[PDB]
RNA sequence: GCUUGACGAUCAUAGAGCGUUGGAACCACCUGAUCCCUUCCCGAACUCAGAAGUGAAACGACGCAUCGCCGAUGGUAGUGUGGGGUCUCCCCAUGUGAGAGUAGGUCAUCGUCAAGC
RNA sequence: CCUAAAGAGUAACGGAGGAGUACGAAGGUGCGCUCAGACCGGUCGGAAAUCGGUCGCAGAGUAUAAAGGCAAAAGCGCGC
């Protein structure tokens, strides 16, 4: 056997789901690459982390050309 | 066209021994004497 | 020059020889690009400027060197290595070169009954070949390095090669 | 003995064999076929041995199709070897078989001659088999 | 055409930045005869003020040079004030910021509104 | 004779359909087409299977008596148990006098014993497809397309474009620029 | 109420392909390189100054389902809970329910502003 | 990366691959541009160099494994 290796799990994924109340600075999605793109009121980190710049409600809409998926914040 | 990177380019004159002169601007800076041209070439006429 | 010769009579005659309706659809010649592919100088690097120095005299315009798009070691080259120079001639410079090509140098090279008329691609562009540069003037025979093979290409707004040949039938091309 | 010329990976997990065959259950090419009624798996030594018995019986004209390809490697741990210490080396190749899958086809022969030929092939295979013709749909 | 489709791609980066920031946009358009200017409200939906060389006081004939753009650039600044707009962004729409568009912008700066 | 009797089906779903086949010996079915809404029916298993050993079962028009009403339909698709082979579900396409319909029509190969490629050069016949897709008005729908292979030399290929269709019948696949081979003659296997 | 141009909403039922068609204004091609600016060479692109030509190309509009894209009903596969069997797998009661295929559909639908008709 | 049972996490002497660096520009910014490949024509190279044209849309590329991304290109060039 010449196989026994693996790496620690990074705990990626959606942290806040749709309809939830966000506060500014909260982390929304942890990603490799941009599987979700930043919408209104959402910024992108230097490792493709989606966080919140304003307060409100998570939206999770897909729109526009290229058929992307957008995470935005709307008024509660 | 840019400035001061290209050769001087001038009108000159050309003369062929068959009694032919054609105007052509070029970079010789000196008129030259030709020997064969399209007026006197064999395979331009039918030989 | 040939520029006057073209638009004064070549265009009206060519308009009827093809049954064309619009004066905008008459074929026309846009640019002439020469180049010369230097397979050698991979181990010399010194003829490159000689190859450059030659090509302003022929054209009256400064050429530019082109590099290898890929390595391919069969030809013993590496990516980004100087392989050949090229020039582009447009508008008045190409017309005077064209006159300087039809009858100053083409009749006197060494040989040939003419030029083949099958050297057209599918879209009415003609390209020919020149074995020895010395066929041109302004390059004397007693101050040259080894003879090198310049190339000539013609680009025209001809939809197909049928009327592209008709346009090159004007300008009096020696076609066999 | 059929096996892939090359594979992306050397080994495979045992997996499971469930469901019926809604794909590959029709007589596509020939006119008479041998269908599978029970599930199991054919080991590429049975597939060859049942093809030899089938073509030898006809031996006059006709055309024969094989519709099963063994492309799942299986391993065996050598004898007098403890448990663990890696996964065993590949031994042979098998094809997963579900009820309703068509195994062999033939045409260019009589309808009856097909029955004796498929009965000779069916005796070399470790599963229950059926004889079917081709319908329009 | 290749010329127009390549420019419309040159204009996308700045037009997609002025939406993230959510600011009022001053958009300039140039052709071989005329030059245009518009004020786009906040998201592209609505137009607030606009001026061009087509109005019935620039229809004179020298409609396509530098000093024709200067009159349009300072004309929209007057009309922008009536809409109570200021602190806008400039959108060259992919054209180079060198000639007629620069004269139209440089008139708007002196025209009263600030970028 | 191409007659079927069906009764209106009201209880749907997986549990209700599995009961029909297990207890009552019936078969669920669909009647769509024309300009009408689809209707769900059920019919006897021993009767639908009795109609299915006619050669022109799918190439002939049927008069489906639903309850007390009657209508003109054609077998469009057919579901069968993959292992046992009995029919599990069938759907009919309504027929309208002025409307093109597609169908699967079988092929009859004739005078094979007269084929030139067999007697003279000792070849072998291999039918590649026994059905075609057609498109014709229901008034001129053919029972079978007859393909003739008397005058076929050894090694000759018979395509769709080489056969003859009746008046007002289209081969669909040929119309789409794809004329796939029908049959051939080849040398004996060994 | 119609045509043209600019900016958006929406991302193929909105696309591709084929055919016809528009120049009064707009637009494009166009003329020229003195001037601003430009080409690892070149007025090709970018820029400037324009008004002889042409709607050839590009673009817009109107047509056709040929390709693409959407796409039912019904049935089938899978499945949570409870119970069975001949238990490597399946069945029953109840809730849920695709993918593919079939009938068929589609040559889009809107907002603001500016010039005209 | 799979096992891993569509939130996270999850073992075996289970199945497969990499790391113990590189870069003062390979970082920042403003401006500009699109690939691989196929075919046709062209002087020696010739299946494959440099050149022109048509098609193509990402089958290319990303300092470095694989996965997830990439048109406001995150890919390529230049000035500061
Ligand atoms: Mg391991
Ligand atoms: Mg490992
Ligand atoms: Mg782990
Ligand atoms: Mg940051
Ligand atoms: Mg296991
Ligand atoms: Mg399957
Ligand atoms: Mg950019
Ligand atoms: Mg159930
Ligand atoms: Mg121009
Ligand atoms: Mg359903
Ligand atoms: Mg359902
Ligand atoms: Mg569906
Ligand atoms: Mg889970
Ligand atoms: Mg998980
Ligand atoms: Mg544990
Ligand atoms: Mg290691
Ligand atoms: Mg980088
Ligand atoms: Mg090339
Ligand atoms: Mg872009
Ligand atoms: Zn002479």
């Amino acid at each position: 056997t010449r196989n026994g290796r693996d790496s620690e799990s990074k705990r990626l994924g959606v942290k806040l789901f749709g309809g939830q109340a966000v506060k500014a600075g909260n982390i929304l999605v942890r990603q490799r690459g941009t599987k979700f793109h930043a919408g209104y009121g959402v910024g992108l980190g230097k490792d493709h982390t989606l966080f919140a710049k304003v307060d409100g409600v998570v939206k999770f809409e897909t729109k526009g050309a290229f058929g992307r998926k957008y995470v935005s914040i709307v008024a509660a | 066209m840019k400035a001061d990177i290209h050769p001087t380019y001038e009108a000159i004159e050309a003369t062929c021994s068959c009694g032919n002169v054609i105007k052509t601007r070029s970079t010789l800076c000196k008129p030259i004497h030709l020997d064969v041209c399209s007026e006197c070439h064999p395979f331009y006429t039918g030989k | 020059r040939l520029k006057e010769i073209y638009r004064k009579e070549i265009a009206p005659k060519l308009k009827e020889e093809l049954q064309l309706a619009n004066v905008m659809e008459v074929p026309r010649v846009t640019k002439i690009t020469l180049n010369m592919g230097l397979g050698e100088a991979v181990g010399d690097k010194k003829i490159i400027e000689n190859a450059v120095a030659d090509l302003e005299k022929i054209t009256g315009q400064k050429p530019v060197v082109t590099y290898a798009r890929k390595s391919i070691a069969g030809f013993k080259i590496r990516e980004g290595w100087p392989i050949g120079v090229k020039v582009t001639l447009r508008s008045d410079r190409m017309y005077e070169f064209l006159d300087r090509l039809l009858s100053i140098s083409l009749p006197r090279v060494r040989d040939f009954r003419g030029l083949n008329a099958k050297s057209f691609d599918g879209r009415g562009n003609y390209s020919m070949g020149v074995k020895e540069q010395i066929i041109f003037p302004e390059i004397d025979y007693d101050k040259i390095d080894a003879l090198r093979g310049l190339d000539i290409t013609l680009t025209t707004t001809a939809r197909t090669d049928d009327e592209g040949r008709a346009l090159l039938r004007a300008f009096k091309f020696p076609f066999r | 003995m059929l096996q892939p010329k090359r594979t992306k990976f050397r080994k495979q997990m045992t997996g499971h064999n469930r469901g019926l065959a809604h794909r590959g259950s029709k007589v596509s090419f020939g006119e008479y076929a041998l269908k599978a009624t029970s599930r199991g798996r054919l080991t590429a030594r049975q597939i060859e041995s049942a093809r030899r018995a089938l073509t030898r019986h006809v031996k006059r004209g006709g055309k024969i199709w094989i519709r099963v390809f063994p492309d799942k490697p299986v391993t065996k741990k050598p004898l007098e070897v403890r448990m663990g210490k890696g996964k065993g080396g590949v031994e042979y190749w098998v094809a997963q078989i579900q009820p309703g899958k068509v195994l062999y086809e033939i045409e260019g022969v009589s309808e009856e001659l097909a029955r004796e030929a498929f009965a000779l092939a069916a005796a070399k295979l470790p599963l229950a088999t059926s004889f079917v013709k081709r319908t329009v749909m | 055409s290749v010329k127009k489709e390549t420019r419309l791609r040159r204009a996308r980066k700045a037009r997609l930045k002025m939406r993230e920031l959510e600011t009022v946009r001053l958009c300039v358009y140039r052709s071989s005869q005329h030059i245009y200017a518009q004020v786009i409200a906040a998201d592209g939906g609505k137009v607030l003020a606009s001026a061009s060389t087509l109005d019935k006081d620039l229809r004179e004939g020298a409609t396509g040079n530098i000093d024709a753009a200067k009159k349009v650039g300072q004309l929209v600044a007057e009309r922008a004030k009536a809409a109570g707009v200021t602190q806008v962004a400039f959108d060259r729409s992919g054209f180079k910021y060198h000639g007629r568009v620069k004269a139209l912008a440089d008139a708007a700066r002196e025209g009263g509104l600030e970028f | 004779d191409f007659i079927l009797n069906a009764q209106v089906r009201s209880d749907l779903g997986k549990g209700a359909s599995r009961r029909l086949r297990r207890n009552a010996g019936l078969v669920p079915a669909v009647v769509y087409g024309g300009d009408k809404e689809p209707q769900s029916v059920t019919l006897e298993l021993r009767e639908i299977a009795k109609l299915l050993e006619n050669e022109a079962a799918f190439s002939h028009v049927i008069a489906l008596n639903v309850g007390g009403a009657k209508e003109t339909v054609l077998i469009k698709a057919l579901q069968r148990h993959p292992a046992k082979g009995f029919v599990m579900h069938a759907d009919f396409l309504r027929v309208v006098a002025d409307h093109k319909l597609t169908a699967h029509v079988p092929l009859h190969f004739i005078n094979e014993e007269v084929a030139v490629g067999v007697k003279q050069a000792g070849g072998e016949i291999s039918h590649t497809i026994s059905e075609v897709e057609v498109s014709c008005l229901p008034k001129d729908l053919p029972e079978f397309i007859e393909v003739d292979m008397a005058k076929v030399e050894l090694g000759q290929i018979v395509h769709l474009s080489d056969l003859k269709a009746p008046k007002g019948v289209e081969l669909v696949q040929l119309a789409h620029g794809n004329d796939l081979a029908v049959a051939n003659i080849h040398a004996s296997r060994v």
